[PDB]
């Protein structure tokens, strides 16, 4: 029906502005996300253990 | 703790010594699920927009009826948070002799699932009026629609209503026997079917589900016993 | 009563076999109470019936240790009158045990509707007070009958046995009672469908751990105790490996419980 | 024609997979090497919180770090303090199971929902009285399945009905409903920025949501599962998902693409619950093997197991100052880790 008609012609428009996204390489967002995980490396209390002066729950 | 962290530990007290009131009801306190359909005894049965609930008193022992009224086409989806449940309620037409193969689809559905195999389920019979109109009149024969009927003899185990012509118990032995054909293969374990034969305006209905519940009970605890 | 014990032609085969038993019920008892400690943080022991089983096993176990001490005592001195009540006491206390016990499955089986009440505290009131009442009253009237010659035992020709005799046709009737409703029930339903196996396998379970055992004692004290001390003796003392045995070994939750344990633990 | 439309909506598919493969250069397990792993961690809990009813199905973390939240099938909503193991306020409500928790980033707004389709927010700090309810919302036929707080004044959900959709407190009316679902979503997560949300349905796929235009702007890829639980990388681009498939992937927003496949030979059981931390190195993900587990997140290796829960897993999550890892499973027992 008109309805139907209707949401195939939204899902066109959907799946057609789907293709005008930008793109880059993978590469440099795992390379921002290594350089996310190593500066923020220090102040987490979780991959380095932390003694039990500056911890509230020892 | 220094003199300010007090008040919340005998608020934390008080809130516990009212959870432990709650325990004493919600222990003591036996849900169902009731399945079904349309064209079913629905209205009859729940007389006596998302969820819906009945209580009713029976036997001294509170229950709990549950119906949901906004269910689609999938059934899997909220099943996961039923495995708590104690019965299962399944209620069929059984007057219309179409819509029946669809119930034994449920049924077999119902009752082969991986993560509620430690229910059982209680059957039903609704609509005991429409069906002994049908049986007498020869209109829509069952024969045609089973042809298995030519092949059938009344179990010698019966109970049959007095003033009942042999093809009106027949049929009802037929019905309960098609509903039990598919129970006995699959199961084995914690869970059986319970075949149920009430009218629709009646109030032995209690008596029925306290029976059920009270032998699955039994059953399960002496099993727990390590007795079986 | 004569007591008819031991005459001639039946001394022998009877400390030994004693001796014998109570070595294998106390290591079999010492494992079943470790095993109980160990496997208490998981939820699958954590009812009321475990608990009853725990205490059960040891006031069993104290009961038959005292025992084995007072074999080795000489007659006649002061710490054996002493111990004397704590041996009545603690065979008191077992019984009064497995009295709650019968009385917890006949709520459980027949009752079903309000088994899950937290009775704890009746419970243990009921178990460990009963005991205490009987050892008051007989030590407000009977002093001179807890010490005799033979042995360190107490004098059974003096009417002062009327402590224990009572208390164990009370319970043994009782339990016949109980058993036989079980046992009609267990029939009734097995009649729907091996016909002499799962009753005798519930006879054989329910024999040890409740006492069911102890109606020997009646004929073996009167009445043609010539060869009803044997059974009596085989059936009685080795307890413990019965009990360790079938509710240890057999009993499906405490395997599952103690495989998620070893799991648990090779896990770090 | 529908069949005309099937056919002509193939090749654009086939392009976008073409482009996915082509910006595909490298992967994590290939440029993360020369790091040193995190090692063994002996994680051992302090405080095990106790005296939930029946079984849980949620948890949250306050913006103090200080208050949680969690719920039961028997209907109460309790708020603690994880400092002192006691309770602040017990909330029951109308609806008497419930499927979803949330808590307001101001510490006020309390959002409880369930299949009972009707959205209850609770009134924590009233003016004058005990706890009240403050504006019943409803208008989904399907079951509510999770929401979480954007503003104090607006708040999207997804429910069953394979649609989401947000609501403002004023006038409590849906402004622009998010359609586009075929399978019933099951799983929502926001993101620190209030522009873009993701939600994953039983479809085995996920969208991603725009707050303000309401329009989808990116699609994901196949999950071979129905999605139960995802969360949001703290910085924003990216995104890990979870399924029955007992293999949990990390897809980057910005990438849109499988990257990690956290599939272990051992494991059989569905993934239930995944939150990140701030760090982003670790990642700790339930299970339905009857244990937690956790992974590292630039390492395909294993950093221990985190065992001790009778029942199996249900909801899990990490404080916002990264401190402590709270889990919940469906023995009514909250175990929380330092
Ligand atoms: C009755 C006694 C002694 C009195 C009592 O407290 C119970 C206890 C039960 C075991 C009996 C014991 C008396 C000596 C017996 C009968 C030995 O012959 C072997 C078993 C012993």
């Amino acid at each position: 029906n008109t309805a139907s008609i209707a949401q195939a012609r939204k899902l066109v428009e959907q799946l057609k502005m789907e293709a005008n996204i930008d793109r880059i390489k993978v590469s440099k967002a795992a390379a921002d996300l290594m350089a996310y995980c190593e500066a923020h490396a220090k102040e987490d209390p979780l991959l380095t253990p932390v003694p039990a002066s500056e911890n509230p729950f020892r | 703790l220094s003199a300010e962290d007090k008040a919340a530990v005998e608020r934390s007290k008080m809130i516990e010594k009212q959870l432990q009131k709650d325990k004493q009801v919600y222990r003591a306190t036996h849900r169902l699920l009731l399945l079904g359909a349309d064209n079913s005894g629905k209205s009859t049965i729940v007389k006596q927009s998302g969820i819906f609930e009945t209580k009713f008193q029976v036997d001294k022992v509170n229950f709990h009826m549950f119906d949901v009224g906004a269910q689609r086409d999938e059934r899997r989806k909220w099943i996961q948070c039923f495995n708590d449940v104690t019965a299962i309620i399944f209620v069929v037409d059984s007057s219309d002799y179409n819509r029946l193969q669809e119930a034994l689809n449920d049924f077999k559905s119902i009752w082969n699932n991986r993560w509620l195999r430690t229910i059982s389920v209680i059957l039903f019979l609704n609509k005991q009026d429409l069906l002994a109109e049908k049986v007498l009149a020869g209109k829509s024969k069952i024969e045609d629609y089973f042809p298995e009927f030519a092949r059938y003899t009344t179990p010698e185990d019966a109970t049959p209503e007095p003033g009942e012509d042999p093809r009106v118990t027949r049929a009802k032995y037929f019905i309960r026997d098609e509903f039990l054909r598919i129970s006995t293969a699959s199961g084995d374990g914690r869970h059986y079917c319970y075949p149920h034969f009430t009218c629709s305006v009646d109030t032995e209905n209690a008596r029925r589900i306290f029976n059920d519940c009270r032998d699955i009970i039994q059953r399960m605890h002496l099993r727990q016993y390590e007795l079986l | 009563v004569v007591p008819l014990e031991l005459a001639r032609g039946h001394q022998v085969a009877l400390s030994s076999i004693s001796y014998v038993g109570c070595s294998l019920s106390v290591l079999c008892l010492v494992a079943t109470l470790v095993t109980f400690a160990v496997l208490s943080s998981v939820s699958t022991i954590r009812n009321q019936r475990y608990h009853i089983h725990a205490n059960l096993s040891f006031a069993v176990l104290v009961a038959q240790v005292l025992l084995l001490i007072s074999f080795r005592l000489e007659p006649g001195t002061t710490p054996c009158q002493v111990m004397a009540v704590l041996l009545h006491y603690f065979f008191l206390s077992a019984f009064a045990w497995m009295l709650v016990e019968g009385l917890h499955l006949y709520s459980m089986v027949i009752k079903v509707f309000g088994s899950e009440d937290s009775k704890h505290r009746y419970y243990y009131g009921m178990g460990w007070g009963f005991p205490l009442l009987i050892c008051i009253i007989s030590l407000s009237f009977a002093m001179d009958s807890y010490g005799t010659s033979n042995n360190c035992w107490l004098s059974l020709a003096s009417g002062a046995i009327w402590a224990f005799v009572a208390p164990a046709l009370f319970v043994i009737v009782v339990n016949i009672g109980i058993l036989i409703a079980v046992t009609r029930v267990i029939s009734q339903i097995s009649a729907d469908n091996s016909a002499f196996k799962l009753t005798a396998k519930a006879v054989a379970v329910l024999l040890p751990i409740l006492g069911t055992s102890w109606v020997f004692g009646v004929l073996a004290v009167n009445g043609c105790a010539v060869v009803f001390q044997y059974m009596f003796a085989t059936l009685n003392s080795l307890q413990g490996l019965f009990i360790f045995l079938f509710h240890c070994l057999l009993n499906s939750e405490v395997r599952a419980a103690f495989k998620h344990k070893t799991k648990v633990w090779s896990l770090t | 024609e529908l069949d005309q439309l099937r056919q002509e909506a193939e090749q654009l598919k086939n392009q976008i997979r073409d482009a996915r493969k082509a910006c595909a250069d490298a992967t994590l397990s290939q440029i993360t090497n020369n790091i040193d792993p995190v090692g063994r961690i002996q994680m051992r809990t302090r405080r095990t919180l106790r005296g939930h009813l029946a079984k849980i199905y949620a948890m949250h973390w306050g913006t103090d770090s200080r208050l949680l939240v969690s719920a039961s099938q028997d209907g109460k909503l309790i708020i603690w303090d994880s400092y002192t193991t006691n309770k602040v306020h017990a909330i029951p409500l109308r609806s008497s199971w419930v499927m979803t928790c949330a808590y307001a980033p101001s510490g006020n707004y309390v959002a409880c929902g369930g299949l009972d389709n009707i959205c209850s927010i609770y009134n924590l700090k009233t003016r004058e009285g005990n706890v009240r309810v403050s504006r019943e919302l409803a208008g989904h036929t399907g079951y509510l399945s999770c929401c979480r707080f954007l503003d104090d004044n607006q708040i999207v959900t997804s429910s069953g009905d394979t649609t989401c959709a947000l609501w403002d407190i004023e006038t409590g009316q849906q402004t622009t409903t998010f359609t586009g679902h075929t399978g019933d979503v099951m799983s929502l997560s926001l993101a620190p920025d209030t522009r873009l949300f993701v939600s994953g349905a039983c479809d085995a796929s996920a969208k991603l949501w725009d707050v303000r235009e309401g329009m989808c702007r990116q699609t994901f890829t196949g999950h071979e599962s129905d999605i139960n639980a995802i969360c949001f990388f703290p910085n924003g681009n990216a995104f890990a998902t979870g399924s029955d498939d007992a293999t949990c992937r990390l897809f980057d927003l910005r990438a849109d693409q499988e990257l990690m496949t956290y599939s272990h030979d051992n494991i059989i059981c569905g993934i239930t619950s995944v939150s990140f931390s701030k760090s982003g190195r670790l990642l700790l993900a339930g299970y339905d093997d009857f244990n937690c587990n956790v992974w590292d997140a630039l390492k395909a290796d294993r950093a221990g197991v985190l065992a001790g829960h009778d029942n199996r897993v249900s909801c899990l999550g990490v404080t916002d100052d990264g401190m402590a890892v709270a889990t919940g499973s469906w023995d009514s027992f909250l175990k929380i880790w330092n």
